[PDB]
């Protein structure tokens, strides 16, 4: 019964969900990025 | 579609959100636009993929 009172720990868990998370949101912003050309819009050029 | 300038690809839906006045466009996380105003009609969409 005093198992309950020490949770109402996963930080493993959690951890494991960020780390994606980071990984998907950086992927998304790395195309706003002009890598040393005139634009960063295929369509713009 | 494009909506004074900007310029897309997606499906138009009606929205939820609520702009301030002067705002024309919104962004979501990852800055990505996710609802435009209709210059036109006044009205904010939604923009799914
Ligand atoms: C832009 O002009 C159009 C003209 O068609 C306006 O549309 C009319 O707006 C009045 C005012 O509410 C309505 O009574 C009419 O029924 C509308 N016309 C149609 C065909 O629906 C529109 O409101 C104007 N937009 C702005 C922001 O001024």
């Amino acid at each position: 019964g005093k198992i309950q009172d020490s949770l109402s720990a996963l930080g493993k868990l959690q951890d494991v969900v960020n780390h994606n998370a980071q990984a998907l949101n950086t992927l998304v912003k790395q195309l706003s990025s002009k890598f040393g050309a005139i634009s960063s819009v295929l369509n713009d050029i | 579609f494009n909506f004074n300038g900007l310029t897309g690809t997606g499906v138009l839906t009606e929205s939820n959100k609520k702009f301030l006045p002067f705002q024309q466009f919104g962004r979501d996380i990852a800055d990505t636009t996710d609802a435009v105003r209709d210059p036109q009609t006044l009205e904010i969409l939604d923009i799914t993929p």
